RNA sequence: UUGACCUCAAAUCAGGUAGGAGUACCCGCUGAACUUAAGCAUAUCAAUAAGCGGAGGAAAAGAAACCAACCGGGAUUGC
RNA sequence: AUAUUGGCGAGAGACCGAUAGCGAACAAGUACAGUGAUGGAAAGAUGAAAAGAACUUUGAAAAGAGAGUGAAAAAGUACGUGAAAUUGUUGAAAGGGAAGGGCAUUUGAUCAGACA
RNA sequence: GUCGAAUUUGGGUAUAGGGGCGAAAGACUAAUCGAACCAUCUAGUAGCUGGUUCCUGCCGAAGUUUCCCUCGGAUAGCAG
RNA sequence: CGUGGAGGUCAGUGACGAAGCCUAGACCGUAAGGUCGGGUCGAACGGCCUCUAGUGCAGAUCUUGGUGGUAGUAGCAAAUAUUCAAAUGAGAACUUUGAAGACUGAAGUGGGGAAAGGUUCCACGUCAACAGCAGUUGGACGUGGGUUAGUCGAUCCUAAGAGAUGGGGAAGCUCCGUUUCAAAGGCCUGAUGCAGGCCACCAUCGAAAGGGAAUCCGGUUAAGAUUCCGGAACCUGG
RNA sequence: GAAGACAUGUCAGGUGGGGAGUUU
RNA sequence: AAACUUUCAACAACGGAUCUCUUGGUUCUCGCAUCGAUGAAGAACGCAGCGAAAUGCGAUACGUAAUGUGAAUUGCAGAAUUCCGUGAAUCAUCGAAUCUUUGAACGCACAUUGCGCCCCUUGGUAUUCCAGGGGGCAUGCCUGUUUGAGCGUCAUUU
């Protein structure tokens, strides 16, 4: 039946986590991620989809190195250290 | 009125920088006036609060009271002055969560940076 | 006739900027001025004869003098052009 | 409490190897205290410490190698500017000065004059 | 925002009768699923007519009619009665139109302006602002509108020496030029007839 | 027999560069339909939506195998 | 000189003000749903200071009654102000298979005003 | 009904939308199939159903004349 | 007539109480509505001339939220069945112990496993949330503990199949190809610089049920064992 | 080894419900 | 007459509706251009004395190094000792460091913390086996250095 007995068999996996991502969007037997785009070296986007760009857009995550480059563009990317009076 | 364009007068914007105001920047926030006898003595109107000084509450219910600040409260924009305190009703003492704006500053603690700031403000200290 | 069959909405532009644009046009003009301080901002042009009858009778301002205007005047078009005359070869 | 970064600039390398390794020992002794009181802050300012002194071996150890390599061309590139990439492969100070002959005797023969309009 | 209201992914049921045909969100177990979407009448869409930045904000004034409302509203302040029943305390004064001594123009100070002002007849006025000073009705407290005033005197000056700085700070008083006559600060609220204060550099250079 | 010239290989050779993200603006390729014409194929939608490649604070264009037929205009771009 | 719904730092609006305004005024692209591309919410306010009810009593406790802080507890962590639909207690009135409404008066309740 | 086989079945692999598969029923294709789902064109297209929000005063209609793939539009009249 | 805002004005009202709400209390206007009395309430709001619009709801099987009659009503009736005594607890048919009566009847309601779930596993305390009654009990809540490998699996090899590389198309995202039209590797070992010599083919992934190098017994925890302790062997690289 | 100026990019003629749009 | 149905007034019940504010949202304007193999954005996992989430950080882990102010942080504990001070801050600034794995991801793979190679150092008496530590091995292309192949080919010869 279609109904509910079908989905006692519902004990396999067709995606799996991703390494780039880990969105278990990595599917096993096309061993290809539908939402990063994993292992294709082109991050998968489309502007059709705005909603999914901006849950992956830079800002989102930590940035931990372009958070900084503001700073240093204001100073210059002076080096040295201060001179203390 | 205002005139230069790197000043604004949005409430909005000098609300947030008040609440979100660094605890450095707090310190200049958190400032008392001293009386008129330290204001001829010094030659100057008011410095930040510290610690050690000791006010005079010159506003509010606890008007004439006056004490050694406890602490300087920079979360809370408040300050407690020794003895200056009200009783639970279990006996326990907790401190009144007091102003410095509200507050004058009978006796400084003449700390070197402090020695120095009055200088610096045109004091009169030497 | 309104030609609005198209997606005319996603091209709508208002010049909000006037005042502004206007403010950094004059701010550009002094700042320049500063950095050319000694010479008066601009290069002077030749007069000139307009095309289009509907507009020949009226003179007009020119680009730069020629080369043979700029020999007559008793100087060359190099020296010409770091005196501050517009010089134009064609 | 805590070592003084300027105290250790004074001490030799060997100095603050032993001075890390007892840290390391006060540390991993305080840890075992620590299981059993009911909080011991203490270990805080021994870690911060431990860390004060291997930034000051890494920056006694970085400046030795900057003396090792002044003045040599092709340095090793964690030395060199860290501005950005664009920066880096832009067109040097001397580079973009380069001129033709051509145009330095243009420049030389006829450079811009200061005038003005008074009489 | 034209992005408001429509960042959402509803669809219509149909007209199968168990529900309005509203579109109604997609999805499931997070609540919004099934609310509906995309109309003028719907919780959180988008509202009819939405506001447009192309809305016609600036009207374009005749310029002879501009000047024409200037002079008409110069004219109202030398009257004598509509000023009084603007709402200014002119009882008292001399005469209207009042002229003052050039001298005016040269005062460097706030203070000596204000004591100028009172004594030529202006302390009324003066005194009126400053005491219907009250907070702003409504939400407009919101945006900066939050304290409001009545108009204090204009003081007209053919030269600026000084006096336009020195009766910057006090309340309610305006400054301007002849040659730079405003027809707002002259009929402010489009009722003519403001108490102004001239000098006699600027009543000579009105001709 | 020895040394050269040309091409083509190997180098975890010494010194370098390229991928990718972002992509509102730009430079190109590619590229529909709904709708409209109260039907519809020419046509409109549109040289747009989506997709692809390429950089910067602007990009492109730029000093005419141009416009004019004038008593000639005189890089390009924008209103 | 020209464009700029992205980034950075600022000045403003006859703009909106918790069903509004960006989906998100809050640990919002979070909770949650789908294998999946994606969809995608609800939720601001005590008081100035928690000064958040020590203490006595009933109850196993939750909690209640006393006592206490607070200007207010008609502010008690279900907390600014506290509407209608619906419900309970007290006072009034009517009710033989409907109620509600209009003109008209009796009875019960209630109510404003002024007096050489 | 069948149950020693064209048998039933676990895991993996391959077949992905005008396509796949189908001992073939338009049957299956993640409870959706005579063309699955997700986001954009898209607030698509109606000569159609429904709705269209405060008060008072005055005035105040119409179903017939022509044309249209016409049995919803232009047009005279009524009337302001 | 009324509402969100703006210019003017009333030197307006207001913590000796702004706004809002309630109020078979009253007054004004034919009405939209305006005013006052009292309670609550706590900080902004009000008359008029103009400007402005996201400005007036009983319907659209209108959107969100909340609440009634039906109603203390249908129902909580598959799987044969519970009863007595003692203990904890305030409270016991459902918690614990003793006794009796029954069921799964080895193709079991048992002992293990793969996928799946992931701390539900065990210890102490708790019944505000759930176990459509109840519960001292619980796969519930709060605080902790537990998973020990050379000998069991992954790891190694390979099938369907997937899949780069030199190349061949495609404007391009990328499609074809697995030895195809490649100069495609280091191995024996001697004076390791340089000498002699064999092979012809050239990534990688792909099964916890395909093959595989090897451990058996006894004892042990509140929860682990062929893994932990005692004893006794085996396989590989040296 | 076979074959060979033949087979093998652009227009034009034929067939083409195998497939797409529209009308009835 | 009670019970029960309904209206009004007071109080009390779901409800948060009306009113008042908002570190909030939207539009305009102004000034600048600053991601990445010298390893971008993102993602997995961890770091506080007591922390789940947010933010920051990366085994030097709600931070390390340097400079400005000068007396804290705060919910509790603790330490304060540095209080006329080369010095406390969930402070600011920020030019020096660290920066786990993954990710253009780069030794080969990856539903495996899986499986290889080179150099230096250390131990087991070991250049060959094992193990501890450090530095290396991805593809396209440019300049130069080195080693090779091609009766493509020149002179030089025996």
């Amino acid at each position: 039946g279609k109904g509910t007995p079908s989905f006692g068999k519902r004990h396999n996996k067709s995606h799996t986590l991703c390494n780039r991502c880990g969105r278990r969007s990595f599917h096993v037997q096309k061993k290809t991620c539908s939402s990063c785009g994993y292992p294709a070296a082109k991050t998968r986007s489309y502007n059709w989809g705005a909603k999914a760009k901006r849950r992956h857009t830079t800002g989102t995550g930590r940035m931990r190195y372009l958070k900084h480059v503001s700073r240093r563009f204001k100073n210059g990317f002076q080096t040295g250290s201060a001179s203390k009076a | 009125a205002k005139q230069s364009l790197d000043v604004s007068s949005d409430r909005r914007k000098a609300r947030k920088a008040y609440f979100t105001a660094p605890s450095s920047q707090r310190r200049v926030l958190l400032s008392a006036p001293l009386s008129k006898e330290l204001r001829a003595q010094y030659g100057i109107k008011a410095l930040p609060i510290r610690r050690d000084d000791e006010v005079l509450v010159v506003r509010g219910s606890k008007k004439g009271q006056e004490g050694k600040i406890s602490s300087v409260y920079r979360l809370k924009f408040a300050v407690q002055v020794d003895k200056v305190t009200k009783e639970k009703v279990n006996g326990a003492s907790v401190p009144i969560n007091l102003h410095p704006s509200k507050l004058v500053i009978t006796k400084l603690h003449l700390d070197k940076d402090r020695k120095a700031l009055i200088q610096r403000k045109g004091g009169k200290l030497e | 006739k309104n030609h609005f069959r198209k997606h005319w909405q996603e091209r709508v532009k208002v010049h909000f900027d006037q005042a502004g644009k206007k403010v950094s046009r004059r701010n550009a003009r002094a700042t320049r001025a500063a950095k050319i301080a000694p010479r008066p901002l601009d290069l002077l042009r030749p007069v000139v004869r307009a095309p289009t009858v509907k507009y020949n009778r009226k003179v007009r301002a020119g680009r730069g003098f020629t080369l043979a205007e700029v020999k007559a005047a008793g100087l060359t078009a190099a020296y010409a052009r770091t005196i501050g005359i517009a010089v134009d070869h064609r | 409490a805590g070592v003084k970064a300027y105290e250790l600039r004074t001490k030799s390398k060997e100095q603050l190897a032993s001075q890390l390794v007892d840290l390391k020992k006060e540390l991993a002794e305080l840890k075992v205290q620590k299981l059993s009181r009911p909080s011991l802050p203490k270990i805080k300012t021994v870690r911060k410490s431990i860390a004060c002194v291997l930034t000051v071996i890494n920056e006694q150890q970085r400046e030795a190698v900057r003396q090792l390599y002044k003045g040599k061309k092709y340095q090793p590139k964690d030395l060199r500017a860290k501005k950005t990439r664009a920066l880096r492969r832009a067109l040097t100070k001397f580079e973009a000065s380069q001129v033709t002959e051509k145009q330095r005797k243009k420049q030389i023969a006829f450079p811009q004059r200061k005038y003005a309009i008074k009489a | 925002s034209e992005k408001a209201g429509h960042q959402t992914s509803a669809e219509s049921w149909g007209t199968g009768r168990a529900v309005a045909r509203i579109p109604r969100v997609g999805g499931g177990g997070t609540g919004r699923s099934g609310q509906g979407a995309f109309g003028n009448m719907c919780r959180g869409g988008r509202m009819f007519a939405p506001t447009k930045t192309w809305r016609k904000w600036n009207v374009k004034v005749n310029h002879n009619e501009k000047r024409y409302a200037t002079a008409s509203a110069i004219a109202a302040t030398a009257v004598a009665s509509l000023v009084l029943a603007r709402g200014h305390r002119v009882e008292k004064i001399p005469e209207i139109p009042l002229v003052v001594s050039t001298d005016l123009e040269s005062i460097q100070k706030t203070k000596e302006a204000v004591a100028a002002l009172k004594a030529v007849g202006a302390h009324s006025d003066l005194l009126k602002v400053l005491k219907s000073k009250k907070l702003r009705a409504g939400k407009g407290k919101y945006r900066n509108r939050r304290w409001t005033q009545r108009r204090g005197p204009l003081v007209v000056y053919a030269e600026d020496n000084g006096i336009v700085k020195a009766l910057r700070n006090v309340p309610g008083v305006e400054t301007a030029n002849v040659a730079s006559l405003n027809l707002l600060q002259l009929a402010p609220g489009a009722h003519l007839g403001r108490f102004v204060i001239w000098t006699e550099a600027a009543f000579t250079k009105l001709d």
